[PDB]
């Protein structure tokens, strides 16, 4: 389970929907030095408590926006984490992936979907007809 | 409102004026506005 | 310095969950509204799906006859207007039942998508099984036909019923 | 004529429907509501 | 899901990673540029296709490219 | 000259106000 | 049950293997047949009205 | 007479039956069939 | 003088063959 107390919020219509209970849901947890007012990702204002806070959200973009544009940029809070929660209770911590923010280079991170050429050297689609490979995926 | 206007168009094209929303067909009298007119006329004694 | 004043708020979070996209209002959570909605045939506790469908069908097929009787194109004559109203009610009910059948056919394949999945907690959509939907559809069809026929019989005998409700049948 | 119930008062069709409604249409559902209310388990 | 590719013209300015609203990109060690880092897209399943990374990329032409592909629930940005 | 159709209908609508308030008082007293 | 309705039978053309299924089937058969017969009866009783209906003769007035 | 739809052509009952069948009888079953076809799970 | 009832019925019967062949071709193309 995920620990933390939910922020003071009187309710709203921008919360979770059937997708949260049927397909997936996200949880953003953080710690603040004091109780203070922030803006909910889907409208309205909530009050984050002094201890550790936990907020349920429908999309990962909500958590990314809240953590970056509000928690770090405004409240100087850097310990926020975003988890993906499945209906069967399985939870994976997805942000930050390896405990280091993605914008900061970290050793051990492999190159994914890297093309060893400039973009202007992609082959023409006439080369790869009926071969099933896109020009950007060509070797 | 607009689908009723289209209904009036189609009924008139069929040659069925009795089925139109009109003073001579299916009437839609604005009774509240008429009542306000009557009250405002009778307020001054006219 | 910060006072949300949630404890004295007339409008509370729905069912104690502030993040379920709902509010506790006079429409959603008042005792009268809750009793009325939960005791409608779609939600009444213990009802079999067929009985729910039967009650809903009777009501809906009963009132669906009237509009074409009053403002339909056969309204110039009583018998034709009543026939047109009955036919309109029958057509609407049969179309709705076909829609219910195809909804049951397409929704319940494997684990249903959306609000009818096994892990869904939609309290407003309690019919979680295909067989319940088919029983409901049978009840809906039979009740709708019965209500439409009842309204048609009452309207066809309008003169007799008018004499009945005025004591005119007691002359002889 | 005096062979039927009639009304010279305004909206004389109202007793035509209210009398059946209050006296032999609605009372049975009302009795059903009260019966459910007084038989509910604690 | 959409496809995000990074070409060898990347200068490791980290702007695309900062611009991403769903944390698709990250900076990984590299030796092809002075900054000694290059962008990567390990989490393209979370990519919505907003192309904010392309807007943030300063190279000419773009060092990061987004190709819209099969649409999923999260790639359509659906909260329902 | 007795009252008209509109007056009867107005009285029926007005009577709804004590009707709803009677329900509120009855439920309040039941508490 | 004997024959194709026994527990070990594999008659794919006869899938109603339970007694309760047959009674539920029969209730639907009776109510459906009565409703369908009445529907045909009502249409035939109203053949003159339906003929005018399907020819636009009800739009004279 | 010109107060009703008629037909001087052979088998004038054919439009009388086919217009309802094609335009407001069969189309809903056809839509249902198409809906079943396009919603079938793999 | 337009065609008779028998001609209309014969045309309707004959049109069944292109209909069945069209169904066959559509199902073959769907493969
Ligand atoms: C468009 C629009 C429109 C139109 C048009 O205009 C119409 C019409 C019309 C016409 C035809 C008629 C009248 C006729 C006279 O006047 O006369 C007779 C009477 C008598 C006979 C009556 C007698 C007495 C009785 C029998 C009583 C009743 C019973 C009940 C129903 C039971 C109850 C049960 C429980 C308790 C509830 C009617 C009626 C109607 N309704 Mg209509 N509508 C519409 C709508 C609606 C809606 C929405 C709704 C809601 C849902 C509705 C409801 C209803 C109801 C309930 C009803 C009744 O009852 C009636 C009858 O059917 O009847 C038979 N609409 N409609
Ligand atoms: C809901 C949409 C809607 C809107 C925006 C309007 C707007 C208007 N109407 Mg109107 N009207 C409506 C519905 C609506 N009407 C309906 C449904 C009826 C049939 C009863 C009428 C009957 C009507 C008459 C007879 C007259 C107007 C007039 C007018 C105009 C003056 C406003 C006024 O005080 O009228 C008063 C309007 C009413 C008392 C109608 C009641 C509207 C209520 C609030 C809605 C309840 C029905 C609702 C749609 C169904 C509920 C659904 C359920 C789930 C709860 C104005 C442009 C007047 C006009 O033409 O002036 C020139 C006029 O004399 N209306
Ligand atoms: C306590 C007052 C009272 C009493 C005893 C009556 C008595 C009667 N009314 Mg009546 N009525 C009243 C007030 C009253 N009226 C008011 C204020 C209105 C205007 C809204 C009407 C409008 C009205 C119509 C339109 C009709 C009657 C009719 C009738 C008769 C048949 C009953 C019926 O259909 O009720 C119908 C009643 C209503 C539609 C609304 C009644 C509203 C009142 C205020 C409710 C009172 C509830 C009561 C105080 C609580 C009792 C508590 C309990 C412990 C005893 C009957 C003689 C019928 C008639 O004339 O038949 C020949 C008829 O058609 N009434
Ligand atoms: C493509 C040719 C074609 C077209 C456009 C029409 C058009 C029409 N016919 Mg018709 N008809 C045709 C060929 C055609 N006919 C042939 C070959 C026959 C003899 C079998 C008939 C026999 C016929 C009768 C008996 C009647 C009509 C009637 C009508 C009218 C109403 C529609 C209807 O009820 O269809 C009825 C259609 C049929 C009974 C059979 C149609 C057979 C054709 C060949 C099918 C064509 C399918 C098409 C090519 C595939 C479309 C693909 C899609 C992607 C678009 C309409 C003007 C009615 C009328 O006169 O109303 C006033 C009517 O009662 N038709
Ligand atoms: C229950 C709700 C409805 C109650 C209806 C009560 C009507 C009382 C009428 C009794 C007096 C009849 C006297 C004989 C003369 C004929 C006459 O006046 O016809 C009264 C006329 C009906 O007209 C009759 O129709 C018949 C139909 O087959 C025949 O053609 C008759 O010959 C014709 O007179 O009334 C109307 O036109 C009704 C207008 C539309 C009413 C809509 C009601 C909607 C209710 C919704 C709310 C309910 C749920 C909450
Ligand atoms: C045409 C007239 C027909 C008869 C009148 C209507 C009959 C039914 C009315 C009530 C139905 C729903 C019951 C309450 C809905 C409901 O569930 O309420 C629940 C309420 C509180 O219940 P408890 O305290 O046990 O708490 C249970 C919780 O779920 C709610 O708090 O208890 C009652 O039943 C109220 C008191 C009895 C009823 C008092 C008298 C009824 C009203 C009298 C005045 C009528 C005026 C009419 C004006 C138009
Ligand atoms: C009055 C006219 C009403 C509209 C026309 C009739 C609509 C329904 C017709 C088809 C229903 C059954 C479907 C095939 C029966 C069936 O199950 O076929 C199965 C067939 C092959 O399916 P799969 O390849 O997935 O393999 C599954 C296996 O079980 C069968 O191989 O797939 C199709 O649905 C066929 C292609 C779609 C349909 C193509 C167009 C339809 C016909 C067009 C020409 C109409 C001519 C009409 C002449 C009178
Ligand atoms: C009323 C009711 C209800 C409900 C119901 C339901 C839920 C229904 C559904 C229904 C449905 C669910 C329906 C459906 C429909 C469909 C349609 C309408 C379709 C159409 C289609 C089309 C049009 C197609 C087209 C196309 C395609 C896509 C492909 C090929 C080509 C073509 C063009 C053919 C309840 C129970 C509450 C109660 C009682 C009453
Ligand atoms: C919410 C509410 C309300 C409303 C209400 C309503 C909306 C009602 C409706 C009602 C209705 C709308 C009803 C109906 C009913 C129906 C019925 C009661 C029916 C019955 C039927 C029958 C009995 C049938 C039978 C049959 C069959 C089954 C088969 C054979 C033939 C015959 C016909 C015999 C009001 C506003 C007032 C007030 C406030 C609250
Ligand atoms: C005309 C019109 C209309 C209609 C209306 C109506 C339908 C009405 C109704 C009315 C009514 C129908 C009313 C009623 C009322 C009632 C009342 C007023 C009652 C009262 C009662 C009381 C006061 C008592 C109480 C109590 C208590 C306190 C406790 C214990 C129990 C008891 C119950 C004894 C509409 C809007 C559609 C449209 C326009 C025109
Ligand atoms: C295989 C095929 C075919 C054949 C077909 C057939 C054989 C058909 C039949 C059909 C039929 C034979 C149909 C029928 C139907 C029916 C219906 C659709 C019914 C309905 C009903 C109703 C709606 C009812 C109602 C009711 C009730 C329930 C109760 C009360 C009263 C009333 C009346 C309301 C052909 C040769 C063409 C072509 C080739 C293929
Ligand atoms: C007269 C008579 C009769 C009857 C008959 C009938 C009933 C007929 C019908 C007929 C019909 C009713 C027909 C139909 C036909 C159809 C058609 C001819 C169609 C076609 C189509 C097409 C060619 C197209 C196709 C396609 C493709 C290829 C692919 C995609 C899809 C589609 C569909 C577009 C009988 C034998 C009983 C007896 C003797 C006499
Ligand atoms: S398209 Fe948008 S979500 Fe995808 S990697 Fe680029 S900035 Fe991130
Ligand atoms: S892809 Fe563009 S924005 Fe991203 S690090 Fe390389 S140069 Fe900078
Ligand atoms: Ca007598
Ligand atoms: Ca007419």
């Amino acid at each position: 389970t995920l620990e933390g107390q939910t922020p003071i919020f009187g309710g709203g219509t921008g919360g979770l929907l059937t997708k949260a209970e049927r397909e997936e849901k996200y949880v953003i947890t953080w710690t603040s030095p004091k109780e203070q007012v922030f803006e909910m990702p889907t409208g309205g204002s909530a009050i984050m408590r002094q201890g550790k806070n936990k907020l349920e959200i429908a999309r990962k973009e909500y958590g990314i926006a809240l953590g970056g544009q509000q928690l770090r940029a405004k409240f100087k809070i850097n310990d926020y984490k975003i988890y993906r929660v499945y209906p069967n209770g399985e939870t994976q911590m997805i942000h930050p992936a390896d405990g280091v923010f993605p914008e900061k280079v970290n050793q051990g991170r492999p190159k994914v979907r890297y093309v060893d050429r400039n973009i202007g050297s992609n082959p023409s689609p006439a080369k790869l007809k009926f071969s099933g490979v896109q020009p950007y995926d060509a070797p | 409102s607009f689908a009723m206007y289209c209904h009036n168009d189609t009924m008139r094209a069929f040659g069925r004026p009795q089925d139109m929303f009109s003073d001579t067909g299916i009437q839609l009298q604005p009774i509240f506005a008429q009542w306000i007119q009557h009250i405002h006329t009778a307020a001054v004694g006219a | 310095k910060l006072n949300y004043r949630l404890d004295t708020d007339p409008v509370q979070p729905y069912k104690g969950d502030p993040f379920n996209s709902n509010f506790s209002t006079a429409i959603t959570d008042s005792p009268l509204a809750r009793a009325f909605i939960n005791n409608l045939p779609a939600y009444r506790k213990g009802l079999t799906p067929f009985m729910r469908g039967l009650e809903i069908g009777m009501a809906h097929g009963y009132f669906l006859v009237g509009p074409e009787v009053v403002v339909g194109p056969l309204r110039e004559t009583a018998h034709g207007a009543n026939l047109s109203g009955l036919i309109t009610a029958i057509y609407i009910a049969v179309s709705a039942c076909l829609g219910i059948s195809i909804f049951a056919i397409t929704t319940f394949q494997g684990d249903p998508r959306g609000a009818y999945g096994s892990t869904s907690k939609d309290s407003l959509r309690p019919l979680r099984n295909r067989d319940e939907w088919y029983q409901l559809n049978g009840g809906i069809f039979l009740g709708a036909m019965g209500g439409a026929v009842f309204a048609y019989l009452l309207l066809e005998n309008f003169d007799a019923l008018d004499s009945i409700l005025r004591g005119g049948v007691n002359v002889n | 004529d005096m062979t039927q119930l009639t009304g010279s008062y305004a909206a004389s069709w109202l007793p035509w429907i209210m009398i059946p409604l209050i006296f032999y249409i609605l009372p049975f559902p009302v009795f059903a509501l009260i019966f459910i209310w007084i038989e509910k388990e604690a | 899901s959409h496809t995000v590719k990074i070409y060898d013209t990347c200068i490791g300015c980290t702007q695309c990673v900062r611009a991403c609203p769903t944390d698709v990109l990250e900076m990984v060690p590299w030796d092809g540029c002075k900054a000694a880092q290059i962008a990567s897209s390990p989490r393209t399943e979370d990519c919505v296709g907003c192309k904010r990374c392309e807007t943030a990329c300063p190279t000419d032409f773009l060092s990061i490219r987004v190709y819209l592909g099969a649409e999923t629930t999260r790639s359509m940005g659906l909260a329902y | 000259m007795n009252i008209s159709d509109t007056q009867v209908f107005v009285a029926l609508v007005v009577a709804l106000l004590p009707g709803l308030l009677a329900f509120r008082l009855a439920t309040e007293l039941y508490k």
